[PDB]
C-alpha cells in the first residue's frame, strides 16, 4: 500500500523535486534506507525460492 | 576470583564442567527460571555473558570498558555507528538492535579518530600507533594501512567524499600527511602550521 | 531480465552440487587427520602490515 | 618461544613499557609496523562477526581472485594456438625478467 | 571447549525446553518401563499437518510454526523427511500450507523464509516423487507473479531516489 | 602427421563458416581459445544459436569434461562470462545431477565457478535497477 | 502392605550375586524397603514396611531391579531412582519389518556393526544406552533422546545404509538442545 503511494508521488513529482533536491537531502536519505531495508531481505529469499524451484522443474524434465 | 566458574549437582557434588571467563573476577551470577541460561558479570572489563550449559554455547557475550570511548561516526545510511577507544579497539554497533556485531583489534594503542567513507561501507581509523588503517565491511579485513616515513603519532583522520584521498594530522611533527587510497603511497606532507593540529575536515 | 535469469539459474544449480560434495566429505570423517587435510587445503596466504 | 631467557626478557619489557607510557599519558615515539604474512581460510564471513543470533553480512571472506588466480589478460592460450607475436612477447618478457 | 572430568556420570538432569516440540511427555505412580506403541512417536506439528489434509485448514499448524524458534523450525522441517519418520503424504500438507499463505497474501515474509528452508533440506528427494511436483508448479507460478509485481515497484522507487541525489 | 591432418580439417571448417561441426574438433585438439571464438560466432548468428544445445548433446563424454573446465577460465573474465554462462546452462539442465558428480575435476572446477557467478549476478542486478529509469521517462513523456 | 515380584533367568542369575550388596544397599537405606530373593521361586521380592516414608519408592524399586535384570549396569540403573525423566524402552525387531532367518541375522548385524561400532556410534550421539538381545532391543535414556535412538535403529533395520544413518542423527541431534 505504501509502496504504491510512494511510487505514485515519486513518479508524479520527481522532476519538480529535482530542482529543490538540495534542501531535501535529510528526507530522501531517510526514505531511501527504509525502502532499501525490506527490499534486500525479499531479494535474498524470493529469488532463492524461484530459481531453485525452476532447477527442480528442470530435473523432472530430463528424467 | 580467578575468573572461572564451576557447575555442580549439590546432593552428590558432581562437577559437570567448568569454564574460564576472564582474567578479572566474577562479580554477580544469576540463573533463569528454566535453568538453561546462566548470567555472568565481570566488573573488571564490564563484561556480560549468558551461557547455555546444555548447548555448550554463548547466547549473548558483550564487553565494554568504562571511560574507554573517545570517538564517533555514522554510516552514510545512518544504520551503523563505529567507535574507537583508549583501549585500542574499534567497534561497530547496529543502532536498531543496539549490539556490537564486528570488532577490530589490529591497532595496538588507542584510536583517536574514526570516519566512514561517503559512499562505501569502509571505516578508517587513526591511532596513537602511528598508523591509519582502513577496514572493509564486505570481507572484514584491514586491506590498507598508512604510516609516516617518520615515527609520529596521529590525532585525527579525515577522508574525502570521493574516498580517493586520506589525510591525518600529528601530535608532534606539526604537519598534515596525505595519502592515496587506491595506491597507498604518501602523496604529500602539508606544512605551515605551528603547534599541533586540533582537527581536520574535508569540504563535502 | 533474461540475462539475469540465466545467471540466476546457474546459481541454484551450482549451489546444489556444492552441497552434495560437502555431504560426501562428511562420510569419510583418522578423523582428525582427514579434518586437518581439509583445513590445510582451504587456507590461503595474504600480505598484511602487522 | 624455545629460548626461556628471551621469553623471560620479553615479558619484563611488556610490564615496564605499559607502565612507562601511562606516565607520559600515551606520548611516545611509535614502532613502525613490520609486514608479515597471515593465514585466511575459505569459509563464510559470519565466523569473524561477534556472537549474535542473526547475521548482517553474508560473504565468502576471501576474494574470488584469491580462490582462483587469473592472468593479466584473463585468458589462457595453449602452445598450439600461440601465434608468431604471442611467442615473441613471451620471449621478450622472459629476457626482460 | 569446556573441561569435562572423566569421573562425571553419563546422565545429567535435563530441562525439556521453553516450548514443547512433542505434545505428550508421558501418558502419579505409573510404571516407567514400557514396550513400543505408548510413548509419543509423532510431533505435534506433524499431527496438525495430518489433520490439515482432511479439512484443508492449516491455521492450527501455522500458529505452532510461527511460535517455534529458528532452531526448532529447522528440526521440525528436518523431521518431515521420510528418513526421519514423516510420510510423503505429510510433506504434501506442508506444501499446501505454503500455497494458502500466498493466496491470502498475508505473512508474506514467513512464506518465503520457511519455503526456502524446506527447499534446502529436501531438494534431492524432491524431483523423484511426482506428487510434490504439482504443488511446486502452482507454487512456482505464485512466487513469480508476486515477486515480479513487487520487484518492479521497489526498483522504480530506488532509481528515482538515486536520480534525485545526483 | 595426425595433428596436421586434423589441423587442416579445422581450418577448412572455419573457412566454410561451419561453426557447429568445427566445435567438436577444436575441443578434441584441446584448443580453448579457438572454441571460445567459435562459441561467440555461433551466438551472433541467429539459426546457429538455437542449435547450440542440440549440438552439445551429441558430444561424447570426454569432450564435455574438457569443455566444462574451459568454462572456468572464461567465467573469470567479465567480457567472456556471457557465453561461459550459456554453456553452463546446457550442462546443468540437460545432464543429470548425479552424473555431474561423475565428471573428473568437477570438485576443483566447482570451487572457482561459484564466486565469479555471485559477482556477475550482482552486476546484472544493478543494471536492472538502472533499467527501471526507462519507465520513469515514459510517464513523464508528453 | 503390597509387594511386587520380578523374575530373573539363568543368564542373569550369577551377575545378581556379586552385585547383590550393590543393589541391596540403596533400597533399604534410602528407599526404606525390605528386600528378599527367594531361591525356590527364583524370584526377587520387594515390600513396604513401617520405616517406608514415601509411596513412590515401590515403583522406582521395581524399575531399578528391572534394568539390572535386562542387562544394564548397576550405576546406570541407579540413575532411575535419582532421575525421574529417564525412561527405558524395549521393542522387538520383527515389529518394524517381518524378517525370517538369514535376513533377520543380517539385520542384527547392521545395527550392531563390525566390532559394535554402529551401536557404539549411535550411543554417543543420542546419549542413550542400548542393550541388544537378539530380536529384542532395549534403549534407556530421556524421552527426546529415545526417539533419535529408535529412529536410527529402525531405519537401519529397513535396509538403509549405515552411512546415511549416522548423518541424519548427527544433524538432528546437534539442534536438539538449543532451546530457542
Amino acid at each position: 500500500f505504501y509502496l504504491l503511494w510512494t511510487h505514485k508521488l515519486l513518479m508524479l513529482h520527481g522532476q519538480k523535486l529535482k530542482s529543490r533536491a538540495g534542501t531535501l537531502l535529510p528526507v530522501i536519505q531517510f526514505l531511501q534506507k527504509s525502502i532499501q531495508r525490506h527490499l534486500d531481505d525479499l531479494s535474498k529469499l524470493c529469488s532463492w525460492n524461484h530459481y531453485n524451484m525452476q532447477y527442480a522443474l528442470a530435473v523432472s524434465k530430463q528424467r | 576470583a580467578s575468573g572461572i566458574f564451576h557447575l555442580h549437582e549439590l546432593p552428590e557434588f558432581n562437577l559437570i564442567h567448568s569454564l574460564s571467563i576472564s582474567d578479572q573476577s566474577i562479580a554477580s551470577v544469576a540463573i533463569n527460571s528454566s535453568g538453561d541460561w546462566i548470567a555472568f558479570g565481570c566488573s573488571g572489563l564490564g563484561q556480560l555473558l549468558v551461557w547455555e550449559w546444555q548447548s555448550e554455547s554463548y547466547v549473548l557475550k558483550q564487553q565494554g570498558h568504562f571511560n574507554s570511548m573517545v570517538a564517533l561516526a555514522y554510516s552514510p545510511d545512518g544504520q551503523y555507528i563505529v567507535t574507537g577507544g583508549d583501549d585500542g579497539k574499534v567497534k561497530v554497533w547496529n543502532t536498531l538492535s543496539g549490539f556490537c556485531f564486528v570488532t577490530f583489534t589490529e591497532h595496538s594503542s588507542g584510536v583517536t579518530g574514526v570516519t566512514f567513507t561517503a559512499t562505501g561501507y569502509v571505516v578508517v581509523t587513526s591511532s596513537m600507533d602511528g598508523t591509519v588503517r582502513a577496514f572493509d565491511l564486505h570481507r572484514y579485513r584491514n586491506f590498507r594501512t598508512f604510516t609516516s616515513p617518520r615515527p609520529t603519532q596521529f590525532s585525527c583522520v579525515a577522508v574525502d567524499a570521493s574516498g580517493e584521498i586520506v589525510s591525518a594530522g600529528a601530535q608532534d611533527s606539526f604537519e598534515i600527511f596525505v595519502w592515496s587510497m587506491q595506491t597507498g603511497r604518501l602523496l604529500d606532507v602539508l606544512s605551515g602550521h605551528e603547534g599541533p593540529i586540533s582537527g581536520l575536515c574535508f569540504n563535502p | 531480465s533474461q540475462v539475469r535469469d540465466v545467471i540466476g539459474f546457474n546459481m541454484a544449480g551450482l549451489d546444489y552440487l556444492k552441497r552434495e560434495c560437502e555431504a560426501k566429505s562428511e562420510v569419510m570423517f583418522s578423523h582428525l587427520e582427514e579434518k586437518k587435510r581439509k583445513r590445510k587445503k582451504r587456507e590461503k596466504l595474504i600480505l598484511t602490515l602487522t | 618461544e624455545e629460548n626461556p631467557e628471551h621469553v623471560e626478557i620479553q615479558k619484563m619489557m611488556d610490564s615496564l613499557f605499559l607502565k612507562l607510557d601511562a606516565l607520559s599519558n600515551f606520548h611516545f615515539i611509535p614502532k613502525p609496523p613490520v609486514p608479515e604474512i597471515k593465514v585466511v581460510s575459505n569459509l563464510p564471513a559470519i565466523t569473524m562477526e561477534e556472537v549474535a543470533p542473526v547475521s548482517v553480512s553474508d560473504a565468502a571472506l576471501l576474494a574470488p581472485e584469491e580462490i582462483k588466480e587469473k592472468n593479466k589478460a584473463g585468458d589462457i592460450k595453449t602452445a598450439a594456438e600461440k601465434t608468431a607475436t604471442d611467442k615473441k612477447r613471451e620471449r621478450r618478457k622472459k629476457k626482460y625478467q | 571447549p569446556p573441561k569435562v572430568p572423566k569421573s562425571a556420570p553419563f546422565f545429567i538432569p535435563t530441562i525439556p525446553g521453553l516450548v514443547p516440540r512433542y505434545a505428550a511427555p508421558e501418558q502419579p505412580q505409573q510404571s516407567k518401563v514400557v514396550n513400543l506403541g505408548v510413548l509419543a512417536q509423532k510431533s505435534d506439528f506433524c499431527l496438525k499437518l495430518e489433520e490439515g489434509l482432511v479439512n484443508n485448514k492449516y491455521d492450527t499448524a501455522l500458529n505452532l510454526l510461527k511460535e517455534s524458534g529458528p532452531s526448532g523450525i529447522e528440526t521440525e522441517l528436518r523431521s518431515l523427511s521420510p528418513d526421519c519418520g514423516g510420510s510423503i503424504e505429510v510433506m504434501q500438507s506442508f506444501l499446501k500450507m505454503i500455497g494458502m499463505m500466498l493466496d491470502r497474501k498475508r505473512d508474506f515474509e514467513l512464506a518465503q523464509a520457511y519455503l526456502a528452508l524446506f527447499l534446502k533440506l529436501h531438494l534431492k528427494m524432491l524431483p523423484s516423487e511426482p506428487v510434490l511436483l504439482e504443488e511446486i508448479t502452482n507454487l512456482s507460478s505464485q512466487v513469480e507473479e508476486n515477486w515480479t509485481h513487487l520487484q518492479s515497484l521497489f526498483n522504480q522507487s530506488m532509481c528515482i531516489l538515486n536520480y534525485l541525489k545526483s | 602427421e595426425e595433428q596436421v591432418v586434423r589441423q587442416q580439417e579445422l581450418d577448412n571448417l572455419l573457412h566454410e563458416k561451419r561453426y557447429l561441426r568445427a566445435l567438436g574438433l577444436a575441443i578434441s585438439l584441446d584448443r580453448p581459445h579457438t572454441v571460445l571464438t567459435v562459441i561467440q560466432a555461433i551466438r551472433r548468428d541467429p539459426e546457429a544459436c538455437e542449435k547450440l544445445e542440440a549440438t552439445m548433446l551429441r558430444l561424447r563424454r570426454d569432450q564435455k569434461e574438457a569443455l566444462l573446465r574451459f568454462c572456468v577460465t572464461w567465467n573469470t573474465n567479465s567480457r567472456h562470462c556471457h557465453e561461459a554462462q550459456a554453456v553452463l546452462g546446457v550442462l546443468l539442465r540437460r545432464e543429470a545431477p548425479e552424473e555431474l558428480l561423475a565428471y573428473e575435476g568437477v570438485r576443483a572446477a566447482l570451487e572457482a565457478l561459484l564466486p565469479y557467478t555471485e559477482r556477475h549476478f550482482q552486476r546484472l542486478s544493478r543494471t536492472l535497477q538502472a533499467a527501471a529509469f526507462l519507465d520513469f521517462l515514459w510517464h513523464n513523456m508528453k | 502392605e503390597e509387594t511386587r515380584k520380578i523374575p530373573v533367568p539363568a543368564n542373569r542369575y550369577t551377575p545378581l550375586k556379586e552385585n547383590w550388596m550393590k543393589i541391596f544397599t540403596p533400597i533399604v537405606e534410602h528407599l526404606g524397603l525390605q528386600i528378599r530373593f527367594n531361591l525356590k521361586s527364583r524370584n526377587v521380592e520387594i515390600r513396604t514396611c513401617k520405616e517406608t516414608k514415601d509411596v513412590s519408592a515401590l515403583t522406582k524399586a521395581a524399575d531399578f531391579v528391572k534394568a539390572f535384570i535386562l542387562g544394564f549396569q548397576v550405576e546406570d540403573a541407579l540413575a532411575l531412582i535419582r532421575l525421574d525423566d529417564l525412561f527405558l524402552e524395549s521393542f522387538e525387531i520383527t515389529d518394524v519389518k517381518p524378517l525370517k532367518g538369514d535376513h533377520l541375522s543380517r539385520a542384527i548385524g547392521r545395527i550392531a556393526g563390525k566390532g559394535g561400532k554402529t551401536k557404539f556410534t549411535i550411543e554417543n550421539v543420542t546419549r542413550t544406552r542400548i542393550v541388544l538381545a537378539d530380536v529384542k532391543v532395549h534403549i534407556l535414556g530421556s524421552f527426546q533422546n529415545i526417539k533419535m535412538a529408535r529412529t536410527a535403529i529402525c531405519n537401519l533395520i529397513l535396509g538403509n545404509p549405515p552411512s546415511k544413518v549416522y548423518g541424519n542423527i548427527r544433524a538432528v541431534a546437534s539442534r536438539s538442545a538449543d532451546r530457542f
